[PDB]
């Protein structure tokens, strides 16, 4: 009714982006070895 | 006991015989002997880092 009511919906268009879609996946870190040794001589264990 | 066999170049109380190593080591007997001295599978000296 004039006077009355217009209500008012709006849609604002924030932004429009070009997002990813990912496939495979991996992950990693950084590493370091730790040995340990041992000698032993001919046919002692298994030092065939 | 191998304190008995004799040493190489040395006196001892029972003839003793053996192998290899016990041969460059201790004196092997060329009589009958009284005991069969073998060199140990894994012994000797462990050292640790
Ligand atoms: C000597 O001893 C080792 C263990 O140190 C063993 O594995 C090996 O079979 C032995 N060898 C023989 C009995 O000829």
């Amino acid at each position: 009714v004039k006077e009355d009511q217009t209500k008012f919906l709006k849609i604002k268009t924030v932004s429009s982006e070009l997002s990813c879609r990912e496939g495979q996946s991996y992950w990693t870190g950084s590493f370091s070895p730790k040995c340990l040794s041992s000698r032993r001589c001919h046919l002692v264990g298994e030092c065939h | 006991d191998i304190s008995q066999c004799p040493k190489i170049g040395g006196h001892g109380s029972k003839k003793c015989t053996g192998d290899a190593a016990f041969c460059s080591a201790y004196e092997c007997t060329a009589q009958y002997a009284n005991a069969y001295c073998s060199h140990a599978n894994g012994s000797g000296i462990v050292q640790i880092q």
